[PDB]
């Protein structure tokens, strides 16, 4: 029953300085209740707090003690959304499977297309932050590689191709990122390739789909 | 009759209680015939502007409506789009959210939760 | 003798860090020739974007180039105008305002000192013990 100015509570506070004895306390048997998805008043939770700082076995303990893990902070970011902007690699992986349980699954699932305010997925993060190894990690635990970002309907490949990022692009494209796919205005990953200075994007596209984009000058005013 | 099209918009969630500045790029309109039309089941509403916030014929700066609920506990999803009043013609949708908005900004029932639920 | 204009702008504020995302309504450019030039005593630089980025040469949305000092403690006005690289042509001048960085580490390790002692004490008065 405590609260700093800024709403953290005793957990909270536990993860900040990083307590593990006093963070292992805690959960003692605030595990399994609601303590655990209490929200300071930037909306962030104790396992927010563990994601940012990269600490995977906080975040593992947290997770194990139950605590929620689609909570959304004042960004809409979930944990799992701060794990791709820290790439905080570890963490995600902890996360991305189904919560610890001994010998006393779609759920976890559920993390992977969650999106934030900014209209973005831990993907669109991890692709826009050049994360090629959340990439793999998202891949694997299967998220959707075409997911349109909604500002302009921009996909991985579109977010790839604005970041520059090579080894992400191949890494979408091989794994089935639609190439074929246009945001709002038509642009396609292609498309946007051309308009970059990184010529090794074009061929990456061109080499698995090349689909030869069309003109119209930005359809001039 | 030319085609309504969104080609990009800067954020696409906001306050249930409307107000916030969206920037909407799009193709070529017609100042004193368009609007930004939002919709939900059984819902219509419409951007704020006026001719002097469409750019070229081919942007508007709009604001957005308050939502139907006020008291707002969970995003809502709605659609937003592009709207020629002249012959009702529409363009795609497209995605919109509206939130929960700190009330009175107080945790006073924040903490009525933070002490209480503890 | 064209003439650049910066008509709207949706933030006159962000980041000392750079990256936010600014929709700029201006008269007409041209996308190979244009560019965001910001400038302060003895600094300048550019926001980045594509000609892609580039609406109707007459909207650009591109993001704020990081200011000189990433440490900002208190917030530095600086001005942003349009130019075009082809005759270095200059647009009014509009003012932009950098801030000290929002960080989440940071944040987060600003908050740590800040609440030590009342740490030491909540853990303290607690039924744990160490």
């Amino acid at each position: 029953g405590y609260v700093t100015e800024d709403g953290d509570t005793a957990l909270h506070l536990a993860v900040i300085h990083q307590h593990e004895p006093f963070l292992d306390f805690l959960l003692g048997f605030s595990a399994g209740h609601e303590y655990l998805d209490l929200q300071n008043d930037l909306g962030q939770t104790a396992l927010h707090l563990a994601a940012i700082l990269g600490e995977a076995s906080t975040v593992e303990k947290l997770y194990a003690a139950g605590a929620g893990v689609l909570v959304a902070e004042r960004g809409g970011h979930t944990a799992l959304h701060l794990a791709c902007r820290v790439r905080a690699h570890t963490c995600a992986c902890v996360l991305l499977q189904p919560r610890p349980s001994h010998p006393r699954d779609e759920d976890w699932r559920l993390q992977l297309e969650a999106e934030n305010y900014d209209g973005h997925t831990p993907l669109h993060v991890a692709v826009i932050h050049k994360d090629a190894e959340m990439v793999r990690l998202l891949r694997d635990a299967g998220a959707d590689l075409n997911k349109p970002e909604p500002t302009c309907g921009r996909t991985p490949l579109h977010l790839a191709v604005e970041a520059q990022a090579a080894s992400v692009l191949e890494l979408l494209l091989k794994a089935g990122a639609d190439p074929t796919a246009r945001m709002y205005g038509g642009r396609t990953p292609l498309g946007s390739a051309l308009l970059r200075p990184n010529p090794i994007l074009a061929r990456l596209l061109r080499a698995h789909g090349a689909p030869e984009p069309e003109d119209g000058g930005d359809k001039l005013s | 009759t030319a085609e309504l099209k969104i080609c990009r918009v800067n954020r696409n969630s906001g306050s249930c209680l409307g107000g916030d500045e969206i920037f909407l790029l799009c193709d070529k309109v017609q100042k004193e015939d368009i609007e930004v039309y939002f919709t939900g089941p059984g819902w219509e509403a419409r951007g704020s502007f006026s001719q002097a916030d469409v750019h070229r014929q081919v942007a508007i700066v709009f604001r957005t409506p308050p939502y139907a609920d006020p008291s707002l506990q969970a995003p809502v999803r709605v659609s937003m789009q592009l709207r020629r009043p002249s012959d009702r013609e529409l363009s795609e949708p497209m995605e919109f959210q509206y939130l929960p908005d700190t009330d009175d900004r107080h945790r006073i029932e924040e903490k009525r939760k933070r002490t209480y639920e503890t």
